[PDB]
RNA sequence: UGUCCCAACGUUGGGCCCGGUGAACUGUACAUUCCAGUGCGGAGUCUGGAGACACCCAGGGGGAAGCGAAGACCCUAUGGA
RNA sequence: CGCUCUAAUUGGAUGGAAGUAGGGGUGAAAACUCCUAUGGACCGAUUAGUGACGAAAAUCCUGGCCAUAGUAGCAGCGAUA
RNA sequence: ACCCUCAGAAGGGAGGCGAAAUAGAGCAUGAAAUCAGUUGGCGAUCGAGCGACAGGGCAUACAAGGUCCCUCGACGAAUGACCGACGCGCGAGCGUCCAGUAAGACUCACGGGAAGCCGAUGUUCUGUCGUACGUUUUGAAAAACGAGCCAGGGAGUGUGUCU
């Protein structure tokens, strides 16, 4: 609820890594973000396997535990936490300045990020986060 | 004979202590012990002159 | 009414361009502590420097971070060696009679700390009428 | 034996002390740390019903093993150390006797400092299996109380 | 015939809470760990990740190659009996 | 570099020595030195000598002390008081 | 001594002696380990050789250290541009000139400023490096060996001969 984003980030079409990457290198620069949209992100690859090592991580653990989410929701922030030094202070300070959402609860319409854009019409090996979620056994709360 | 005025003797391994002769429970003798000889000491037979 | 110390407190050497760039080096530069390699994780193991003789010695073996071993390289420079960090060179005193030949300009003095108050008082004055500075001086009310 | 580790005011201040008392000197710490700050009059009630089980002293840094007290406020684990207590009663009982005969109203002062220090133990000696012996000692109390006037 | 199928309930003394008395073993240091990896090839401490708010009570003992004993086996000594 | 005692030379101390605590300055360093407090009688320097002369270690020796812990035991016995 | 307290020749309080009772009876001094109370720093969302060197927060009576901060300016090793002009390259971008110029560590001078202020000390945060020490060993952080901690003790000496 409510969340000065500097910048709020579109990721519908969008390639997962790609923005993950440049939103860590932001927020490690001092500025707040919101990803938007995450349950129509993408990520490329033969679905089959893709969702086989995703299933792989929900899977593993033990009573120490490994906690992995199954919404395109964590799913999108836990993808971005493995790119900052989330043990730090700074690092803690910059993924928590950092929020992602399902949809856009803002009004504004989040801009594209350069380099992160993916064309449907020259593509067909790709992944919807919400499609993973939804295989991963997620509610579709979107 | 400072120091060597006893039948202190080590009990050897066997009681987690160390190999130091040891009399009425109490180390003796040895250079290192309380009450011990002292290892290079004083000698009246050394030239002085 | 308020604590005032004896004799040219304030008093200055004069020291050539370089004696006092020199100085000003030692100054800046400075040293490492050079303590005993792991003083601080056992009592019985005081600060004073010993040379680190472990074969494998972590110190002795130079790894960055355990600390700098003793080395001719680090003396200080040959011209400022022993100046107190005023610039005067120090002559340990002990009675009126050693400010003979004591050069007020280039040298201050130092009353040993086992000499008395009576004999202090005369030092003192007189060493000031000789343009001396006493390095450890007499607080007196005034 | 221990010397007021305390700058006391004489004519604001109540003095008082136990020599080698051979209790519980952990005990000791405990009803200290809690009855410090008190008015000498609070104190005595609450020692006398620690003393009835009716009050239980956190037992805050010698607690292991203890069990639970719902009384306890802020913390968890409490006992009752009577005889500890006791020996803290004659030491009010002094101080607020040297406050009334100094003018003072005793009861109604301030516990500005009390300490307790371990002065020594009174060595015992316990005979075990196999023909050895071992340490079964007591330890002596010393204690220092300041009282204050309000 | 409760040795077993297959365990139950009960009795007494402990255990648990309270007052009093009051030891010992053990301790290089640090220490909330787990999964992998690495390393003198059997790591709470290295490396990568994961997990982890602090303190306390009871428990049964998985790990600390747990504690206890300078290995009795084996070989070596120009050792002993 | 530092320690003990000797000798020659030469200094300091009840107008407060040594030692100790905390603190300031020098030396690459062994170490030297000063300040404040405590202490209340001894203490140095230079040179030449002297030697039961420097410790983090030896399951080292002796003493003292903490965690263990307000923990185990103060129940178990054909005599349950 | 006397007085108060106390079951009390105990202890405690007040008081007396003495230069000193923190010289009060195993009583000179009174270290370290370590304990109580207390002050500073840290602190119940966070990671372990406990630090070295840098750099920040907070804290600090004097004394024995007195430096340090910012404008400008002087000097200025190695290194060394932007922009703009012209010419190349499919392109990222390069070449020539501007120019070995501007810049460039330290040091200094003028002016201004700080006294918890600079150093230093205590604690804590950040960066870099970092799995004790000694020993055994080809190889030890080692699941190889030693120590709970501290203090004191604890190991090339004498005679003779030779060189
Ligand atoms: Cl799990
Ligand atoms: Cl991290
Ligand atoms: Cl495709
Ligand atoms: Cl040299
Ligand atoms: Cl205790
Ligand atoms: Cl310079
Ligand atoms: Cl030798
Ligand atoms: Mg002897
Ligand atoms: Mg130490
Ligand atoms: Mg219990
Ligand atoms: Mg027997
Ligand atoms: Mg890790
Ligand atoms: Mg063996
Ligand atoms: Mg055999
Ligand atoms: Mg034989
Ligand atoms: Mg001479
Ligand atoms: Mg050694
Ligand atoms: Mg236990
Ligand atoms: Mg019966
Ligand atoms: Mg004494
Ligand atoms: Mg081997
Ligand atoms: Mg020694
Ligand atoms: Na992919
Ligand atoms: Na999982
Ligand atoms: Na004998
Ligand atoms: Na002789
Ligand atoms: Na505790
Ligand atoms: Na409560
Ligand atoms: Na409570
Ligand atoms: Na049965
Ligand atoms: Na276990
Ligand atoms: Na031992
Ligand atoms: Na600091
Ligand atoms: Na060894
Ligand atoms: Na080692
Ligand atoms: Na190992
Ligand atoms: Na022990
Ligand atoms: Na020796």
């Amino acid at each position: 609820a409510e969340f000065d984003a500097d910048v709020i980030v579109d990721a519908r079409d969008c390639i997962m890594g790609r923005v993950a990457s440049q939103v860590a290198e932001q927020a490690l620069d001092g500025e707040t973000v919101a990803v938007v949209n995450a349950e129509r992100a993408v990520i490329t690859g033969r679905e089959e396997q893709i969702v086989e090592k995703y299933e792989k991580r929900v899977d593993i653990g033990n009573d120490n535990g490994y906690f992995y989410p199954k919404r395109p929701d964590g799913i999108f922030k836990r993808t971005i936490r493995g790119m900052l030094p989330h043990k730090k202070q700074r690092g803690r300070e910059a993924f928590e300045s950092v929020r992602v959402y399902l949809g856009n609860p803002y009004d504004e319409d989040g801009e594209v990020l350069d380099g992160t854009s993916l064309d449907r019409l020259s593509n067909i090996k790709f992944v919807t986060l919400g499609e993973i979620s939804e295989t991963l056994g997620a509610n579709k709360t979107w | 004979y400072a120091g060597l005025r006893t039948p202190a003797e080590s009990f050897g391994s066997g009681r987690g202590q160390a190999h130091v002769p040891k009399l009425d429970g109490r180390a003796r003798r040895v250079p290192q012990a309380v009450k011990g000889r002292s290892a290079h000491p004083p000698k009246t037979e050394k030239d002085r002159s | 009414t308020e604590l005032q110390a004896r004799g040219l407190t304030e008093k200055t050497p004069d020291l050539s361009d370089e004696d006092a760039r020199l100085l000003t080096q030692r100054h800046r530069v400075g040293k490492p502590q050079f303590n005993r390699q792991d003083h601080h994780k056992k009592k019985r193991v005081s600060t004073s420097w010993r040379k680190p003789r472990g074969q494998l010695s972590k110190q002795r073996r130079g790894i960055k971070g355990k600390g700098d071993t003793v080395e001719a390289g680090f003396r200080s420079p040959t011209a400022v060696r022993g100046k107190h960090p005023s610039g005067f060179e120090e002559v340990r005193v002990h009675n009126v009679d050693d400010l003979e030949g004591v050069d007020g300009d280039t040298e201050a003095v130092r009353i040993a700390s086992k000499v008395g108050a009576r004999k202090r008082e005369r030092i003192e004055e007189e060493a000031e009428d000789a343009g001396i500075r006493v390095l450890n001086p007499t607080y007196v009310e005034v | 034996g221990i010397s007021y580790s305390v700058e006391a005011d004489p004519d604001t201040t109540a003095k008082a002390m136990l020599r080698e008392r051979q209790m519980s000197f952990k005990h000791s710490k405990a009803i200290a740390r809690e009855i410090k700050g008190k008015t000498a009059g609070e104190a005595v009630d609450y020692l006398e019903a620690v003393i009835e089980g009716d009050q239980p002293v956190p037992f805050k840094q010698h607690n292991s093993g203890v069990g639970h007290k719902s009384k306890v406020d802020g913390w968890d684990a409490g006992r009752y150390p009577e005889k500890a207590s006791k020996a803290f009663l004659d030491l009010l009982e002094n101080a607020v006797g040297n406050a009334d005969h100094q003018g003072f109203d005793g009861e109604a002062m301030t516990i500005k400092h009390v300490a307790a220090h371990k002065v020594g133990e009174q060595q015992g000696r316990k005979p075990r299996a196999m023909g050895r012996a071992s340490a079964w000692n007591s330890p002596q109390v010393d204690v220092e109380l300041i009282l204050e006037e309000p």
